[PDB]
């Protein structure tokens, strides 16, 4: 199985709008069986619409979807996408998390996670969830640790031990310090295998930072993963792009990883 | 002890009204449309949903095939007003149809088929009690505490001029309008896109509607108003778009409704509100005449502009015979007036009476013989 988590910067109606943006997306996109997809500004699903409109032009089903709705604690909005191939995988369920009280999600995120558990009939992990994060650069630290109560959480509800955690966890540079690695419980523990290291470069931008980062607890899951496959995906240097041309798709790269 | 409660739905071109019989307001309302996933997946805490109807179908639209049951006050696709009928008494007024009595309101000139069908979906399909189809307008009327008026009845899809007399609706005197509220939206739309701003996004050309609601109003002598807005800035007003960028338009706002007494400005060769209200009450038996000058009533969302009443007083006078005590009458609650009558009725001890029940339905319905005044 191949899986990314891609933060397409301020996904959206006019961005889907334009076929070259739409086109390199939809390169991007396909390379995937389960791809995440963040930072989605879509007040109707116009673009998420769109999108799919694109991928599932000759096969009804080459992808299907989970979205949830807008999330942040009420200022912009944006959406968690789940784009799958319902022939490579299977969402058995998915829930957003919350505490124990309905605003209490958002006392440790601004966009509180949502959670997938999928079948994979194809890989060794035969069944894992996936907990999708964009954290908020400035409380960064604080939620990439709350990550590891939201692991606690899966597996209290799924019995699921098997855990892989991605997304833009703004997880280097000037939101998270090398000193600061040591209060976060996801990075400490030795259940978590970090596959983006901080060497990477997840960003388009000239910063050099792992911002977007593949977490997977479970030794099942663990033995699963292709080793040396987990990357950015640097889709300006294969599709030979300018700076502008790719910072219009995003300033972001997708990080993937494959399962076997 | 409290009897047993009645049902109103209003089912509009844009949205449907509905609730119980005594509240002063529709307990529920939503628009009119119907949606269909065109793709397969699901929202984070939910199971794959089949169809969606109202708020809903218009929050996700972006991946649905919308479907608008109601085209112009008439019921167009029986399958989605299912959608429609069955999402109101399930889903928002959360009862169960085969314990309450639903009153349904119907367009001036329904067709006598689609009343039909109407009245076989709530028995067979929805297995209602009893049941009630009253038209629209008279709904309004009676809500003004009155059984004899003209009505002005402008929504988002048809405008009609009704006049009825002692209580009924007389037929051929109804002049119907197709221009309304949709329209008008479009129209100031347009007006905004020529002048540079755009609304492209779905978020944005949403929010016409809302500067439409709250902004625009109707001039009582729209070539002065012309002059007053070329040579100042007070008619000016400004709008933050959903994006933070400011919106300021002047004139626009009196020129989009203007539509209503000046078709000519959407290219409508036909004639206006205030004309097709003349014409109705000159179809009408010169006794009664008086009696609709005094009881022109306005109802339905496009009746809310401000100045549209004394726009309709002073129109109509210089067209009436110079006697005739004209009175515009238009509701503060006028947006919801048709519901309200509808629930205003339902709930009187006496029209439990004219209520067809199933019992009638074991022998058929027939319902409307449409009729006169010409
Ligand atoms: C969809 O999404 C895309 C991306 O978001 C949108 O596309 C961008 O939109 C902007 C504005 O519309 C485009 O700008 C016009 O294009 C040229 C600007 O680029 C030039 O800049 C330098 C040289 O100055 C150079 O880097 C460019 O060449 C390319 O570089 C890359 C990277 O190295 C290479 O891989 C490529 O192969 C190219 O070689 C390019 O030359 C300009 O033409 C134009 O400005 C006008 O130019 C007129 C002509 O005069 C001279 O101008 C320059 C300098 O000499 C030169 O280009 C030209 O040959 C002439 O010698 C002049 O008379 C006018 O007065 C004016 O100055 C615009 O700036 C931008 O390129 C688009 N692409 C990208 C990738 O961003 C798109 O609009 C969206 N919308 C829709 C509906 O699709
Ligand atoms: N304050 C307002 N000023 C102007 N337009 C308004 C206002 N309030 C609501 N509207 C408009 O009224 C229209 C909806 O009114 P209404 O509910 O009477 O129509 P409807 O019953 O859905 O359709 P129809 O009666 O035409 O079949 C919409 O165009 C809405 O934008
Ligand atoms: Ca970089
Ligand atoms: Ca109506």
């Amino acid at each position: 199985l191949k899986i990314a988590a891609f933060n397409i910067r301020t996904f959206g109606e006019t961005k889907m709008s334009n076929a070259t943006l739409a086109s390199y997306i939809v390169r991007i996109v396909r390379r995937y069986d389960i791809v995440l997809i963040q930072e989605v500004r879509d007040s109707h699903l116009v673009a998420v619409g769109k999108l799919l409109d694109y991928l599932n032009q000759d096969d009804p089903n080459t992808y299907h979807y989970v979205v949830s709705e807008p999330l942040g604690r009420n200022s912009y909005k944006e959406r968690y996408l789940f784009l799958f191939r319902p022939n490579k995988v299977s969402v058995l369920d998915t829930y957003q998390y919350d505490d124990g009280c309905e605003s209490c999600g958002n006392d440790s995120f601004s966009r509180e996670p949502a959670v997938v558990k999928f079948s994979s009939h194809s890989t060794k992990v035969k069944e894992f969830a996936i907990v999708a994060l964009h954290s908020a650069p400035s409380d960064a630290v604080a939620e990439i640790n709350s990550l590891y109560d939201v692991y606690l959480d899966v597996q209290q509800k799924w019995h699921l031990n098997d855990v892989m955690l991605m997304g833009d966890f703004n997880a280097d540079c000037s939101y998270v310090t090398s000193s600061q690695w040591s209060s976060i419980r996801l990075r400490t523990s030795s259940t978590f295998q970090w596959l983006i290291p901080d060497s990477a470069d997840t960003t388009a931008t000239s910063t050099n930072c792992a911002y977007d980062r593949i977490v997977v607890a479970g030794s099942l899951l663990q033995s699963s993963v292709v080793p040396g496959s987990a990357a950015p995906f640097d889709f300006q240097a294969a599709y030979g792009l300018s700076n502008e041309m790719a910072l219009a798709i995003s300033d972001h790269y997708p990080v993937e990883v494959t399962l076997t | 002890e409290e009897e047993t409660t009645a049902l109103v739905c209003d089912n509009g071109s844009g949205l449907c009204k509905a609730g119980f019989a005594g509240d002063d307001a529709p307990r529920a309302v939503f628009p009119s449309i119907v949606g269909r996933p065109r793709h397969q997946g699901v929202m984070v805490g939910m199971g794959q949903k089949d169809s969606y109807v109202g708020d809903e179908a218009q929050s996700k639209r972006g991946i649905l095939t919308l479907k608008y049951p109601i085209e112009h006050g008439i019921i167009t696709n029986w399958d989605d007003m299912e959608k429609i009928w069955h999402h109101s008494f399930y889903n928002e007024l959360r009862v169960a149809p085969e314990e309450h009595p639903t009153l349904l309101t119907e367009a001036p000139l329904n067709p006598k088929a689609n009343r039909e069908k109407m009245t076989q979906i709530m028995f067979e399909t929805f297995n209602v009690p009893a049941m009630y189809v009253a038209i629209q307008a008279v709904l309004s009327l009676y809500a003004s505490g009155r059984t004899t008026g003209i009505v002005l009845d402008s929504g988002d899809g048809v405008t009609h001029n009704v006049p009825i007399y002692e209580g009924y609706a007389l037929p051929h005197a109804i002049m119907r309008l197709d221009l309304a509220g949709r329209d008008l939206t479009d129209y100031l739309m347009k007006i905004l896109t020529e002048r540079g701003y755009s609304f492209v996004t779905t978020a944005e050309r949403e929010i016409v509607r809302d500067i439409k609601e709250k902004l625009c109003y109707v001039a009582l002598d729209f070539e002065n108003e012309m002059a007053t807005a070329a040579s100042s800035s007070s008619l000016e007003k400004s709008y933050e778009l959903p994006d933070g960028q400011v919106i300021t338009i002047g004139n626009e706002r009196f020129r989009c409704p203007e539509t209503l007494f000046q078709p000519s400005f959407i290219g409508m060769e036909s004639a206006g509100i205030h004309e097709t209200t003349y014409n109705s009450i000159m179809k009408c038996d010169i006794d009664i005449r008086k009696d609709l000058y005094a009881n022109n009533v306005l109802s339905g969302g496009t009746t809310m502009y401000p100045g549209i009443a004394d726009r309709m007083q002073k129109e109509i006078t210089a067209l009436a015979p110079s006697t005739m005590k004209i009175k515009i009458i238009a509701p503060p609650e006028r947006k919801y007036s048709v519901w309200i009558g509808g629930s205003i009725l339902a709930s009187l001890s006496t029209f439990q009476q004219m209520w067809i029940s199933k019992q009638e339905y074991d022998e058929a319905g027939p319902s409307i013989v449409h009729r006169k005044c010409f």
